């Protein structure tokens, strides 16, 4: 029947005997008040993870089975809190008092009901918008290094919707608890705080609610994915999910594999993230959007889990830790990063103008790497080095600070053709923030044709502002 | 048939007791049918594949789908037979999971259709054929310097964002426009997005009829992703077997299917191997790709397309299929970021029917002089780069003048790309093909700038464009 | 009650309670046993359970070495965790694991408080942030990495690269300054370092603001795994119960991990990793997250780790490089290079450079820093293969400035005048900062390289130049 006792204590796992009638992935709750998962049904024993702390459970106790799958809480009153995977707070400000409640472990939105990913999602930051581009529903990976600007183009990212309707979430997983105050401060200080909801499971919270950390943040998600709302989600680290996954199911004596990772890791990371969509109108148009990120040492990409999560996704951002000590931040790699919703998650001007600009990096990726080691080169060979150079110095930007599209375009606009030639390049930089209070105090007109029209203005007023503003530049 | 109790279960893994001794053959399929008796239970129906004989009548499964609420003593039943798709002139217009079953609302295939197991023994040498014949389809690059070949396998490789699937749909594109022959898909853990899409390209195309697709997604349990190669595989054996004609089968990423083998492996227990693989890794990729033959009646060409992980070919899933292949397509990133399409490298393809009596003598020199220009100017661009066009002689400069309008006019645009650009797309026949790039070699078109060879497909097009620019 | 030893497997014992109640897990048990004959070996020994088993049995680990133990022994329960003697007698007293003291000046009577060393760390509420800057005095720390009062630093290294020497330095310099109680806990360290360092600070007097417990590299496992949790649960009342500021030093922490890892396979755990134990990061974790500043108190807590082949990537080290807010890498090539200490400026990061804390000129200086220092990271490959002679007039400067720099970076230390015979300096920031702006706008090109080696502040360059006879 359902009542047993547990045979076996240790490490967050147990085992017991009866529980002849329980299910796969069933909630289970001890006398001590903790729960737990039972995760594996054998011939006499049921192996259970605890989702709690389990120093008092002891060898003798019995164990009881509550009879459904864990369900996250789920409402609109959620927004602007700080939770657990748990529906329950722990930031303080007393109950949280959600509608009601869904099952995590839910299947995820089919063929034929998905549009084409066809409207753009704008993140502010002039190189991932014009080379990298991205669309609501689209599952982009950045992946890199320690210490090469992960984590601050997510807060960005988030800070930059403030413009459109986007509702964003931010998971953070198996992270020291210091380091989620100091991004909901930063957050904060902002404005941003209204429209997120931050999922905190540090690494000290027993494994299995790493586990379950991010199908907690997916369960909300959506929610309001089919209510019609677009919605942005960020995993700050799946790489220590795997970890937490790996822990569990080695102490379960689940069969070892690659680098003694469970043979279940695609499948999980695969159920996971196929729930990001794009709904059809008959749905609501609603949209899903995620934004994982994994790092692994010393730029080794071609390990298990990297593999895995670059095969799962659209497209990778790559961050290198050589091009940010070099003067480029945020340090992205335009060559290894893969954009395959290139120009149909892009605005019109920014298809016409990125499609030349990614023509000249290109063109200067090569050139640059040998050229400029012999001294005494033909004429042209020059010109384009100093092209590239230019470019590379107008697409860097200082920390949250985060530009509406419209002034991009105009920028690389000035920079395509080529209007930066008499600039030398350290006046470049200043270049930029000049022309923009320029456009901004004088040629507001070429804003509003690009505000309204959602595309380039007439080349004549464009030239005339541009040209105008280079006569007071020094 | 029989029916017996589950044990165990592991996740995908599930263990099953028939009590009166009346097992299961290896490879065989169950069915777990369940409804609630009580408010705490669920409802389930499960489809378990046949792995393993562990002695004391118990047997070990490997799952088709998610095993959540599964409970111990609930009966499966055996069905005496391997996981049977329906297969016939049912499955055209259709889209289906791995179990055969329909992922479209447009119906339900009823009792009638005629049923074949996934799992048969590979064809002997009963009537397998020598015989070598060219399959056209319309690509400058693909046609010119690595024909295809009907019964062959044909090769794609590159990275993440290259151009395969593009490629792939175009070819199916082609096919039904001018050969007008049948066509099947399988896709090997493909992403719903790209499926959806092609699904919409198909049905925008009127070409879902011609074709037949069968649907395994990532989210699904490994071995589901597995199999589907086999069922899309037992859906093209009847058109060649029974109806007797030239098919063709398509495979989205092999990679997944080893990678699928290797996952069910370890959740078995077995023990790995070179880079973490299987033990038993070539044993099945041969047992796939060998019933992929050309017999006397049909070819069963295959186009395949394959993902390299870090720019280096050694790994043990490409090095094995690379035993298997008659024509291999190397595509580069390097062109895919150009405006070259289709990213095509063309020195790195190769194909082993480009014999000159198997393609024809003037088909042959056409390609040897465009190989030859463009390895010159491969050797020629690190001079240029340096000490500019300029520095090198005569016979170099006309080298490089011709290897750039080589270059563009290996482009073409292309039907499926209407999406992306907004202009129609062309198709090139082979002998129109050869003319103009032997016009092209000759020098007939020196006066003409570059750019008018860019993306257009005939060189009468080439002409209508240079009139166009002015 | 009562339970007998049944298995004993080096540090690991298997105590069976069949008195019908059964310890709780991290509760200490305790052995004490007579010799009734001259064969027998009289032991005092208490174990920490570990994990429960199925009959009546749990898996303990042993305190100290198990040697004279005989199958029948009888094992007390003590009914709670290990206890630790907390209040200000701890201040100025060294301790052992079990709580006891090591120095022969006195005992602790049963009155004083005690408490045990497990529990649950600090909820999201109670921590609090801030950016203020803790000035070392050392010129890399100062100028490339700030420490921030308050913030978890970090010394990664391998062997023989210069990490106790910054313990030592650090120690000495903010214990001079601060008004803090000290906990100082040493895990795995060399048993002569704890004497030295005891005669150091009773000649420095900072030993009634301190409290120690040594355990080394001579203890079984058991006790390298409890150290450290003993010093930071001092740590803990002072920081809260007192609402006191302290400051707690562990040197090479990752003897904590490593005794675990040892003992693992004796557990029953299945192996992971590079032979590390499963239950890696929540251990490392759990020890982490309880040294933290909460509002009631701050802990500036200083940490050295160690890797085991110098790799980096090692999991333990990776593991810990997520919990740290400032970091010092020290590898070996500096070292051979002569410039000490060897910390890598390109590597060690702190999340204070940033104009809001330090300043723009300060962040404009340590950024233009570090880029000239990455291109010449560069511009030695390309010297290996082309030669010195063919690199351009910046291309040469940037050598010469980061050579010159590079170099200043090196400082004449207080606590190593042992090791080269030098009196040793404190650098202000604002005169590294200056010094520094001259060095980058070549101010001092003219000096030899020499002149720039192991010196304080820029005057003690020119003063070394001077000696030189430029
Ligand atoms: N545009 C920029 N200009 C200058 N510095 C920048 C810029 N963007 C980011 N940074 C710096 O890069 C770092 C990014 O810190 P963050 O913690 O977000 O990175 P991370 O790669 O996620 O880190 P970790 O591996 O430690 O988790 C910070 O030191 C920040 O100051
Ligand atoms: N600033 C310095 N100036 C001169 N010599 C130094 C300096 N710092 C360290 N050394 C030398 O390097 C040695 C490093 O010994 P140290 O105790 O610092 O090692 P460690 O990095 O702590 O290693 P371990 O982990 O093996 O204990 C010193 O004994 C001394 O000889
Ligand atoms: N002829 C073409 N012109 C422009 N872009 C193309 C063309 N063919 C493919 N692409 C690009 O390829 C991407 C589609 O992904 P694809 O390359 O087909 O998948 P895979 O990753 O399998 O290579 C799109 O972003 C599209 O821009
Ligand atoms: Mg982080
Ligand atoms: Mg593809
Ligand atoms: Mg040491």
């Amino acid at each position: 029947s359902d009542v047993g006792t547990v045979i076996q204590v240790g490490d967050g796992i147990a085992r017991a005997h009866g529980l002849d009638n329980v299910m796969s992935g069933e909630l289970v709750e001890f006398a001590n008040g903790v729960m737990g998962m039972a995760l594996n049904l054998e011939e006499n024993n049921v192996g259970i993870v605890i989702l709690g702390p389990y120093t008092g459970i002891k060898e003798g106790d019995e164990v009881r089975r509550t009879g459904r799958i864990m369900e996250v809480p789920v409402g609109e009153a959620l927004i602007g809190r700080v939770v657990n995977p748990l529906g329950q707070p722990v930031d303080g400000l007393g109950p949280v008092e959600t509608t009601e409640t869904r099952p995590i472990e839910s299947r995820a939105p089919g063929v034929m009901d998905r549009r084409s990913v066809h409207e753009p999602l704008q993140t502010g930051i002039k190189a991932i918008d014009a080379l990298v581009p991205i669309g609501r529903g689209q599952r982009e990976l950045i992946i890199g290094d320690r210490q090469t600007g992960k984590t601050s183009v997510a807060i960005d990212t988030i800070i930059n919707q403030k413009d459109q309707n986007m509702i964003s979430i931010y998971v953070a997983i198996g992270q020291k608890e210091s380091t989620v105050r100091t991004v909901v401060e930063t957050l904060r200080k902002h404005g941003a705080l209204d429209y997120t909801i931050v999922v905190t499971a540090s690494a000290s919270q027993p494994a299995p609610l790493l586990f379950l950390a991010p199908y907690a943040g997916v369960a909300m998600g959506e929610y309001f994915m089919y209510k019609g709302k677009h919605v942005l989600v960020v995993y700050d680290d799946l790489s220590k999910q795997a970890a937490a996954y790996r822990e569990l199911s080695l102490l379960l004596r689940r069969p070892p594999g690659r680098e003694a990772y469970p043979g279940d890791i695609f499948y999980l990371h695969s159920r996971l993230l196929e729930r990001a969509a794009k709904l059809s109108d008959a749905k609501g148009g609603g949209s899903l959007t995620a934004l994982p990120f994994v790092e692994t040492q010393a730029g080794d990409i071609s390990a298990y889990i990297p593999t895995n999560v670059i095969s799962i996704t659209d497209g990778q951002i790559f961050l290198q830790s050589d091009l940010f000590f070099s003067g480029v931040r945020p340090a992205i790699n335009a060559g290894l990063s893969v954009s395959r919703v290139g120009g149909a998650a892009q605005i019109k001007a920014m298809k016409k103008v990125a499609g030349t600009l990614r023509l000249d990096l290109a063109a200067y990726r090569e050139l640059e790497a040998f050229a400029q080691f012999g001294s005494d080169l033909d004429k042209a060979t020059q010109a384009k080095l100093a092209r590239g150079a230019r470019t590379v110095e107008v697409l860097k930007q200082d920390l949250h600070q985060p530009i509406p599209v419209e002034k991009q375009v105009l920028i690389i606009y000035a920079l395509t053709r080529g209007f930066l030639d008499d600039i030398p390049v350290e006046d470049v930089r200043r270049f930029e923030k000049e022309f923009y209070l320029f456009l901004d105090q004088n040629g507001q007109h070429l804003l509003e044709h690009i505000r309204t029209t959602k595309d380039l203005p007439n080349e004549d007023d464009l030239n005339k502002a541009i040209e105008a503003f280079k006569k007071t530049f020094v | 048939m029989t029916r017996g109790r589950v044990i165990q279960v592991m996740g995908p893994v599930v263990d099953v007791k028939f009590e009166n001794g009346h097992l299961p053959a290896i490879y065989n399929a169950l069915k777990i049918q369940h409804k609630a008796r009580n408010e705490n239970e669920v409802d389930i129906d499960l489809t378990l594949e046949v792995a393993l004989h562990l002695g004391d009548d118990t047997v070990r499964t490997i799952a088709m789908a998610s095993t959540d609420g599964l409970i111990r003593g609930m009966e499966v039943i055996d069905t005496g037979a391997p996981i049977s798709v329906p297969v016939g002139e049912v499955t055209l217009g259709r889209v289906f999971n791995v179990l055969g079953e329909p992922i479209d609302l447009e119906g339900d295939i009823p009792a009638d259709a005629r049923r074949d197991p996934i799992h048969r023994p590979a064809p002997k040498f009963e009537e397998l054929a020598t015989e070598v014949e060219i399959l056209e389809t319309g690509i400058k690059v693909v046609d010119l310097l690595a024909p295809y070949i009907k019964g062959g396998k044909i090769g794609l490789f590159g990275g993440a964002g290259v151009g395969k699937t593009v490629l792939i749909q175009e070819l199916i594109h082609n096919i039904a426009q001018e050969h007008g022959g049948i066509s099947v898909f399988a896709g090997v853990g493909e992403r719903t997005r790209e499926g959806n899409d092609l699904y919409h390209e198909m049905k925008d195309s009127g070409v879902i009829s011609k074709t037949a697709m069968v649907f395994g997604q990532m989210n699904e349990p490994p071995g589901a992703r597995m199999r589907v190669a086999l069922t899309g595989l037992t859906m093209a054996e009847y058109f060649r077997d029974e109806q007797g004609q030239d098919v063709l089968l398509f495979i989205d990423n092999i990679f997944r299917f080893t990678q699928a083998g290797s996952e069910v492996s370890a959740l078995l227990g077995r023990m790995p191997s070179a880079v973490g693989y299987q033990p038993t890794l070539a044993t099945e990729m041969g047992q796939l790709q060998e019933r992929i033959t050309s017999t006397a009646k049909g070819s069963i060409t295959s186009i395949q397309a394959i993902y390299v992980p870090a720019d280096d070919y050694t790994d043990p899933a490409p090095a094995t299929t690379f035993s298997h292949l008659d024509a291999t397509t190397n595509l580069e990133r390097k062109l895919a970021e150009m405006g070259i399409y289709p990213a095509v490298d063309p020195l790195a393809s190769t194909s082993r029917a480009l014999a000159p009596e198997i393609v024809g003598e003037e088909h042959y020199q056409v390609a040897r002089k465009v190989q030859q220009t463009l390895q010159r100017y491969k050797e020629l661009q690190d001079i240029i780069a340096i000490l500019g066009m300029d520095e090198l002689s005569d016979e170099d400069k006309l080298v490089v003048h011709r290897a750039r309008r080589i270059q563009f006019f290996l482009s073409q645009n292309f039907h499926v790309a209407e999406q992306f650009t907004g202009q129609p797309g062309s198709y090139v026949p082979v002998k129109e093909t050869v003319r103009g790039f032997k016009e092209i070699l000759e020098g007939k078109y020196d006066h003409l700038p570059e750019d008018a060879f860019r993306l257009v497909g005939r060189i009468e097009e080439v002409v209508e464009k240079a009139k166009a620019m002015g």
